RNA sequence: AAAUUAUAUUAUAUUAUAUUUAUUCAUAUAAUUAAUAGGAUAAUAUUUGUAGUUUUUGAUACCAUGAUAAGGAUUAUAAAUUGAAAGUGUUAAUAUCAUAAUCAAAAUUUAUUAUUUAUAUUAAAUAUGUAUGUGUAGAUAAAAUA
């Protein structure tokens, strides 16, 4: 699992998904002088990231000893 | 319009020029000199300095540390006949102890020659140092360093002299002289490369001697280098059963010096991608430096299963190279620290397989492929390989027809177009017309049309026919 | 591509097998022993106060 | 990674008119600084609409 | 002249260009 | 075209001539066959107490006519210059007339007359079988023969490549295969005559039956065999491909002579103006109107008149 | 004089009689030409108003098309099914501009007392006598003077 990790007690460790989208063309757009803005327009058309948490992870004891998320956070 | 080829690569760029090819063979060379001068400055430095002491002083007695030093000089360098009397010398007037014969036993595996065979004669492949360094007198130097672990046991029998008859067997010197004559065998010829887990592992154990961590490693290291891998694999599962916390990444490279040898690949892959998962203890750049080789050597090796019908098939394991490098990068191994000539086909291999998003928006512009194509039109002579020349499982007996009402649901367009003229006599079931069967685009029109046309032929031919037949 | 969708899941199928195990036949070995890296020791130990 | 290489490379060898897009959720820790994102008090003159 | 769409749509044979060719590079530009 | 030697492939002006006359593409697009959309009804030309025309125009993309003579009497048609991209029309029509076909004529061997000629007789054959269909032609277009497939390779005609010609196949005037003791449907072909460059008003004619004669005319110039078909009890003239309206035939094709087109063409001057000339391109005119509207015509006799002993007359641009 | 082919449903229409508008029409207009050029993570070319000038927009004809209307025969010997419905042939009239030397109708855009059909505005009038269409339309769920 890719991600820098905290050990600092001000630095919670949040595991998170991360979706997203990968398209290149191989029909027509593969190759040509056209190539270059079809590949940017698929790029930024595909620029969405989802990032996703389950609250229940972040119901975790914080580096201080306390819960990180608690009932009223 | 006709079509392109979707199966056919984008032309680009993976290469180098034969400029850029003999300026890297050039500074390849002129490292492989320097490299040289280097070890024979420091090896005229050493005959110079026994010269003096055996010259100017003739009569005075040196000090013992002054003529160990210079017997560990004279080892190192290759020069173990020069360094033998005065090993001698210094074991008769018992000015030898412990550690002493260690670092002798050590100085006579000579990693001073092992650098300049490393950076010039094997080219750096860590298995060929061990596999030229037994040219330089394999046989002699196993012979002192058997003679010099028999003169370090007889000192430490003398040393010694509760535990009175497991002594001075059960010592921590005992181990550590014969970890010194195992790493100096290992720099012998294939004799004692091959003795090493056969007569002195077993010598060690008649002799009662508990070997270490390093004992372990040299003998998996001996069998790596003898290509017996299922031996060195039970000694990896040994140290893995039983002493774990003490496995370092010696063994680790033994078994990857040793799959490269016996050609396993997909072992080294295994052993890698473990040490990677495991990340302790931590990958020197020898691990990368091995990985790398492996890597090569299998991308570098033909085939015969497709007998080269269309083109080299190992390349593509060359495309695993720049995902490697990237595990370095996590692993904290530095890239800088590899040799030229594994740098230089690192290199080969990135720019052969590695894009960048930049590269990647220009890289199918029609004048770079046009490019590529007038210019393997005008030199390709120069760089072409060819120019040089229900459930199944319960199942048994199917139900069929189950009353599933297909008219609740809506598929009511299911209207085909059949040819005109099936069972027609007239109509030759023959022709030209049967190309209109496949045809779906258009289908309808084409179908009515060409029904038209039959029945309007067919009302002509009927209409002679009636014509023709009532005026005569 | 009901066609290709045959063709491809056979091809992730022997490569993703291939893959598998070459994981499963790593992790056998992180369970038959290793050593503990003093890195992920010192990650367990880094917050003040335990539960 | 080995999979994720073998993956992108379907792409070449794809059917007549056939092509692809690829999807991947994976894993991804994420740190939240509290020295970067402190919690503190709210401020004692508070923020308005007209913000 | 085409390819009828009933027919299995493999790919007809692999080109390998770029291993057969290794160009090094050349821009027009510095 | 023609063979792609060493000259003509280190030439730059023939990679200059195939970029002015086909852009970027290079390559020539060929003749394709016609669709079954944008094709016409066979239509019935003439008819008479003795014979009935039937034709149709433009079945080629050469834009050449398919006609057929039938005789009202013994039930017997006759196809002139088989070449059309749909024959299977023409099979339905002879079915449905109660129709005999028996022999196929053919003025010239060129690949706007011979392209379908296989399929013809092969449908053709196929209705009689719920004799087989000769074929008349001029031995001289045996060197338009070996060219079939040259042909077919330029204008794009891939499938009426790989084709054995009927012509080619073993006559009554050629040696017999020797086949072992231990199979003729194309080991011999005995409904196959060959026309004589000999024609004359007496002998050279075919009997069609009920009295009807058909004489063919030796017409080079087009063609080193070119046969003309003349039917003086009807006044029709199927020229093939010497006269058409205005215009007359190529010279710029291999095997084509102007002055033997200029001989052609001065073969002709005695027949009537009422005979209707019936071309195998084109509309059909009178030989009355090309006597007096026709440039090609006028430029032979006027070069004649002033005293040019080899007058060369032809067209470089038009029908193939 | 039978069998029913029949669709049938409902609404509208005009210079009452004059006015504004969507399109149409009049008369004023603007717009004009041609050709390529690769730049971060690449073992070294400094480079791009440079190689182009007499550049391409130029053959609407008298071919034998095709649409219209009309008449024919075959199958139901089952009460089951959600569902007993589908294929195959002949005559009249009408009609036929593609192998050739060009060019901007409505290629095509914009505006003015002025030409329409529609757009909504739009009213008096019991002294007498008085004012009937063809069509245009939307989805389509009654039937016997020949
Ligand atoms: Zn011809
Ligand atoms: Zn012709």
């Amino acid at each position: 699992r890719i991600g820098p990790i905290g050990l600092e007690p001000h630095q919670f460790n949040v595991p998170a998904e991360l979706g997203f989208v990968e398209q290149y063309d191989n029909l027509q757009y593969k190759r040509y002088d056209w190539q270059g803005w079809y590949q940017r327009m698929l790029d930024v058309h595909n620029r969405n990231v989802s990032l996703r948490c389950r609250i229940c992870d972040l119901q975790r004891l914080d580096g201080n000893g306390v819960q990180f998320v608690d009932m009223q956070t | 319009r006709k079509p392109q080829n979707q199966w056919e690569g984008v032309y680009y760029y993976s290469g180098i020029t034969k400029r850029q090819r003999h300026l890297i063979l050039l500074h390849r060379k002129r490292e492989r000199e320097a490299h040289m001068r280097s070890f024979n400055i420091s090896r005229a430095s050493v005959l110079q300095r026994l010269e003096q002491l055996s010259g100017d002083r003739k009569q005075e007695s040196l000090p013992p540390h002054v003529r160990l030093d210079l017997a560990v000089r004279l080892a190192q360098h290759g020069l173990y006949q020069q360094a033998t009397p005065i090993v001698d010398e210094l074991h008769h007037q018992k000015a030898l102890h412990a550690g002493h014969y260690a670092l002798l036993i050590n100085a006579l595996a000579c990693p001073r020659l092992g650098q300049r065979i490393l950076h010039c004669d094997a080219q750096c492949d860590p298995a060929l140092t061990y596999k030229l360094l037994g040219d330089e007198n394999g046989e002699e130097r196993a012979q002192e360093a058997y003679r010099w672990f028999d003169l370090a046991l007889t000192s430490l029998a003398v040393d010694c002299g509760h535990f009175v008859p497991y002594l001075p067997q059960g010592t921590a010197a005992a181990s550590h002289i014969t970890n010194a004559l195992m790493r100096t065998l290992l720099t012998c010829g294939y004799t004692h490369v091959a003795a090493i887990p056969d007569s002195v592992y077993d010598r060690m154990g008649s002799m009662g001697i508990s070997p270490t961590i390093s004992t372990y490693e040299l003998v998996m290291l001996a069998l790596s280098l003898q290509g017996n891998m299922v031996e060195a694999e039970s000694i990896l599962s040994f140290l893995r059963s039983h002493h774990s916390e003490h496995i370092t990444v010696e063994s680790f490279n033994a078994l990857l010096l040793g799959h490269r040898e016996a050609r396993q690949f997909d072992c080294c892959d295994a052993i890698w991608q473990e040490l990677v998962d495991r990340r302790w203890p931590r990958a020197s750049p020898l691990t990368a430096e091995l990985y790398l080789r492996s890597i090569m050597d299998h991308a570098n090796t033909p085939t015969s299963e497709p007998l080269q019908s269309f083109a080299n098939i190992n390349v593509v394991e060359k495309k695993k190279v720049p995902l490697v490098l990237a595990q370095m990068d996590e692993l904290g191994v530095p890239r800088t620290h590899l040799s030229r000539v594994l740098m230089d086909e690192v290199e080969d291999s990135l720019r052969k397989f590695q894009t960048y998003r930049s590269r990647f928006y220009e890289w199918g512009r029609a004048v770079k492929q046009f490019d590529f194509i007038e210019f393997r039109r005008r030199n390709g002579w120069l760089y072409d390989l060819h120019l040089m020349k229900g459930d199944i499982y319960y199942d048994d007996t199917r139900g069929l027809h189950d009353r599933s009402p297909t008219w609740m649901n809506e598929v009511p367009e299911t209207r085909y177009d059949r040819l005109y003229g099936v069972n027609h006599p007239d109509i030759a079931k023959i022709g030209i017309r049967r190309h209109l069967n496949v045809e779906y685009v258009n289908r309808k029109e084409v179908v009515e049309r060409d029904a038209a046309l039959m029945k309007k032929t067919l009302s002509s031919g009927r209409r002679l026919r009636h014509r023709v037949e009532s005026s005569r | 591509v009901m066609k290709l969708a045959e063709d491809v899941c056979m091809f992730l199928k022997d490569v993703g097998r291939q893959i598998v195990e070459e994981k499963l036949v790593a992790v056998r070995r992180l369970l038959q022993g290793g050593a503990v890296d003093p890195e992920l020791l010192a990650a367990f130990n880094c917050a003040r106060a335990g539960p | 990674t080995e999979f994720e290489k073998r993956m992108y490379d379907i792409r070449h060898w794809l059917h007549r008119q056939t092509s692809c897009e690829f999807h991947t959720i994976y894993r991804r820790n994420v740190i939240h600084d509290s020295a970067v994102f402190p919690t503190e008090h709210d401020p004692a003159t508070p923020t308005t609409h007209e913000h | 002249y085409h390819w009828h769409y009933n027919l299995p749509q493999g790919m007809e044979r692999p080109h390998s260009v770029n291993r057969t060719f290794a160009a090094p590079f050349q821009s027009n530009h510095s | 075209s023609y063979t792609p030697n060493l000259t003509s492939l280190t030439n730059q002006v023939n990679r200059s001539e195939r970029l002015r006359k086909w852009g970027s593409a290079g390559v020539p697009p060929g003749v394709p066959r016609i669709p079954r959309l944008e094709a016409k009804g066979i239509a019935i030309l003439h008819e008479s107490p003795k014979v009935i025309l039937a034709g149709r125009s433009r079945c080629n993309n050469f834009d050449s006519n398919q006609y057929m003579l039938i005789n009202k009497a013994t039930k017997r048609c006759l196809l002139v210059d088989a070449s059309d991209d749909w024959p299977d029309d023409w099979a339905a029509f002879i079915g449905a007339s109660d129709l005999t076909l028996t022999h196929v004529f053919l003025t010239h061997c060129h690949i706007d007359n011979i392209i379908n000629l296989n399929a013809f007789l092969t449908i053709c054959g196929s209705r009689q079988k719920q004799d087989e269909i000769g074929v008349m032609w001029c031995p001289a277009e045996e060197c338009w023969v070996q060219n079939f497939k040259r042909s077919c390779e330029r204008y794009g005609r891939f499938e009426e490549m790989h084709q054995v010609l009927p012509m080619m196949c073993r006559s009554l005037y050629t040696p017999q295969h020797l086949v072992d003791p231990v199979r003729n449907a194309r080991h011999l072909r005995r409904n196959d005559v060959l026309l004589s460059a000999a024609t004359n008003r007496a002998t050279s004619f075919i009997d069609f039956g009920n009295g009807v004669l058909l004489y063919y005319i030796f017409s080079p110039g087009h063609s080193p065999g070119h046969m003309m078909l003349h039917i003086p009890t009807e006044r029709i003239l199927f020229s093939g491909d010497l006269l058409f309206f205005n215009k007359v035939g190529r010279v710029d094709l291999p095997w084509a002579t102007g002055v033997r087109l200029a001989e052609s063409l001065r073969l002709l001057e005695a027949l009537p103006d009422n005979t209707v000339v019936v071309p195998g391109h084109g509309r059909m005119t009178t030989l009355g109107r090309e006597r007096r509207e026709n440039k090609a015509l006028q430029q032979c006799y006027q070069r004649q008149e002033i005293g040019k002993q080899e007058v060369s007359v032809g067209f470089n641009e038009g029908y193939l």
